[PDB]
């Protein structure tokens, strides 16, 4: 039988998008000239301290000026010590400011040079207030060390810490809801009641986009079993996940009939690099086309069938696919909506208020059919008749900066700064209790 | 139609049953004689059941 | 030929630009750059992660298809007899890597 691969069309193949450099060195000095023209009290520098991409800019604009990874690299043959996106990922002594797998800064010799690159490329030749983001329920030593680097090393009037997902909440003009934000390091669920975060009962799932990339790397390492002639970086698997993964709607029916021969040519996604018809393992590794004859542009290919719907499914079934012994996103949301919020005194309506606006914030959210899966899960859990309306933010990876941009120069922010003499008197671990920041101690 | 969510005896008698569907669960208060028809059947935790309300 | 690459390495640098705002009086401490275990040992928040207790649908760990039964020798979920054959003749040092990818 020659039929199953005679009328089969030629393949449409996608190359590798590895996170390389980009030819830009701007010494942008046109922001300080506009910043010194505004009246005082309404000028502040906002830095989103993201784990995948630290962003920085001025508050009176809409787009951030700098958006770099925390990558630095220092070496010598004269000593080069450049950082940020200027590293090419051809010499790599790369160590990151964030600990791998958790958005808590514990590599301060890298974070100092990253902030140094930020203040150089913004233009500092001489004292502006600083609004800076952090992670939920941050460790006190990290906040103490960050405040020590802000005051003692550089010299700043004031800085204030906040949670970036709650800033994207405050920019999206919500009042009371359930912010579910899937970040690069962890996926948070935070209930907000009248512009105030209830951080005593927020729950973080320990999965994220970095875990997506690392688990995708492990499954491409174990799929291509006999040795694949190619460098399997983590970042190129991350760019595979970014454009070749979608959360399936009904998972147990889509999965079991996914590797059937009839129609596998349109499910399969193929990636370049610079008998058999009975077994499914040839369909799993290679596809409905015949075997590899060990050619030039045939061995250097990665085929993706199940990894499209298996890797972004770990957010919903964590204990079975990847063995993280925690709960799914739907089950965490149901645990908060149905079992904790009706049992908390001080609030009026637990189903009639928190279900009015459940929106999705973080960067690890822009998958096809992700809000619909969460809506069907919450529809299966909640009582009949609840006005459930799950939506997402407008600029999901950039609203975390814009929310702290709009917040930076208001009266509540002015009543929550920490000046230099307050750092000299109260100590290091001093917390102005704002409704977005963590609990005071 | 639907899956039993809980089997909670209220009084000490009336026993609430939450019937979870794929569209939403729903509370249901049972007579103390229809519960002795549920209980003769072997319904324990998460068995899907089919309760006629009238008959 | 490599002069353009040398100029790109030279202009992308931090020590080439003088630090006009860094305080030279500050001195870094050695006892930094710790882990989460060390910081949690210092303070003995971040214990709001919650596990689950529910029946899990166990899938295959060779392929991604749903698999209903495991093995005694290597304890791998597997779909059918082709995957059982590839499990029982795989080279050593990888049957533990499947459980390492699973956990
Ligand atoms: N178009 C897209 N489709 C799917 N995923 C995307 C897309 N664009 C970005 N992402 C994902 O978003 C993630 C980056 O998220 P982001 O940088 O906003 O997190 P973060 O704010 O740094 O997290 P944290 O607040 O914990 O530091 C990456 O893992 C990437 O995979």
């Amino acid at each position: 039988r020659d039929e199953p691969w005679k009328r089969l069309p030629p393949p449409t193949v996608y190359p590798v998008k590895e996170a390389r450099f980009e030819k830009y060195i701007p010494p942008q000095l046109d922001g300080r000239e506009r910043a010194l023209a505004q009246p005082p009290g309404q000028v502040a520098i906002v830095i989103d301290n993201g784990s995948h991409s630290v962003r920085a800019g001025w508050n009176f604009e809409d787009k951030p000026r700098l958006a770099i990874p925390p990558i630095m690299s220092k070496y010598r043959d004269k000593t080069f010590s450049f950082a940020g996106s200027d590293c090419y990922a051809a010499r790599s002594h790369i160590r990151n400011a964030f600990e791998a797998g958790t958005g808590i800064v514990s590599n301060w010799d890298v974070m100092e040079h990253v902030l140094d690159y930020v203040f150089v490329k913004l233009g500092m030749n001489e004292d502006m207030p600083i609004v800076m983001t952090e992670a939920v329920a941050n460790l006190p030593y990290s906040r103490k060390s960050m405040s020590e680097i802000i005051f003692e090393c550089y010299g700043a009037p004031s800085l204030v810490y906040g949670i970036d997902s709650l800033f994207s909440f405050r920019h999206n003009q919500g009042q009371t809801g359930l912010v579910v934000s899937s970040s690069y390091s962890a996926t948070h669920v935070i209930p907000v009641y009248n512009r105030k975060a209830l951080l005593s009962q927020a729950i973080r799932l320990n999965w994220g986009g970095w875990h997506m990339a690392e688990y995708m790397l492990k499954l491409l390492k174990l799929k291509y079993y006999t040795g694949f002639p190619g460098k399997l970086n983590s970042s190129q698997t991350e760019h595979m996940v970014r454009d070749f993964c979608y959360v399936s709607l009904d998972y147990d029916r889509e999965l079991a009939g996914y590797l059937d021969w009839t129609g596998l040519e349109d499910r399969e996604r193929i990636v370049q690099y610079p008998d058999w018809s009975k077994s499914l393992l040839h369909a799993f590794r290679y596809g409905p086309r015949p075997f590899d004859p060990s050619s030039q542009a045939e061995t250097h290919r990665v085929h993706l069938n199940v990894e499209r719907i298996r890797v972004p499914e770990v957010l919903f079934q964590p204990a079975a696919i990847a063995g993280v012994d925690q709960a799914g996103l739907v089950e965490i949301a149901g645990d908060i909506l149905c079992q904790r919020l009706p049992s908390l005194p001080g609030i009026q309506d637990a189903p009639d208020a928190f279900l009015r606006d459940v929106f999705l914030t973080g960067g690890n959210t822009l998958f096809q059919n992700f809000d619909e899966r969460l809506r069907q899960g919450l529809m299966a859990l909640l009582p009949v008749g609840a006005p459930l309306r799950v939506r997402r933010a407008q600029d999901a990876i950039l609203d975390a900066w814009r929310g702290a941009a709009g917040w930076a120069c208001t009266e509540e922010a002015k009543a929550a700064w920490i000046t230099r003499e307050e750092y000299l008197e109260k100590g290091g671990e001093y917390i102005k209790e704002h409704d977005l920041g963590n609990a005071f101690a | 139609e639907g899956e039993v969510t809980e089997m909670t005896p209220e009084e000490a008698s009336t026993l609430l049953i939450g019937l979870k569907s794929a569209r939403g669960q729903k509370k249901l208060r049972l007579d103390p004689s229809i519960y002795e028809a549920i209980q003769k059947e072997r319904v324990q935790v998460g068995d899907v059941i089919y309760i006629e309300t009238n008959t | 030929a490599q002069a353009a690459h040398q100029a790109l390495v030279e202009q992308l640098d931090l020590h080439s630009i003088h630090k006009t705002f860094r305080n030279p009086n500050w001195r870094p401490n050695q006892r930094r750059n710790k882990t989460i275990k060390a910081i949690l040992g210092e303070s003995q928040t971040n214990i709001e992660s919650a596990p689950s207790l529910a029946p899990m649908k166990h899938y295959c760990d060779v392929t991604g298809l749903p698999a209903p039964y495991l093995d005694p020798k290597t304890r791998l979920r597997y779909h059918n007899k082709e995957i059982f054959a590839m499990i029982r003749n795989l080279p050593q040092g990888m049957g533990e890597q499947f459980l390492e990818a699973r956990g």
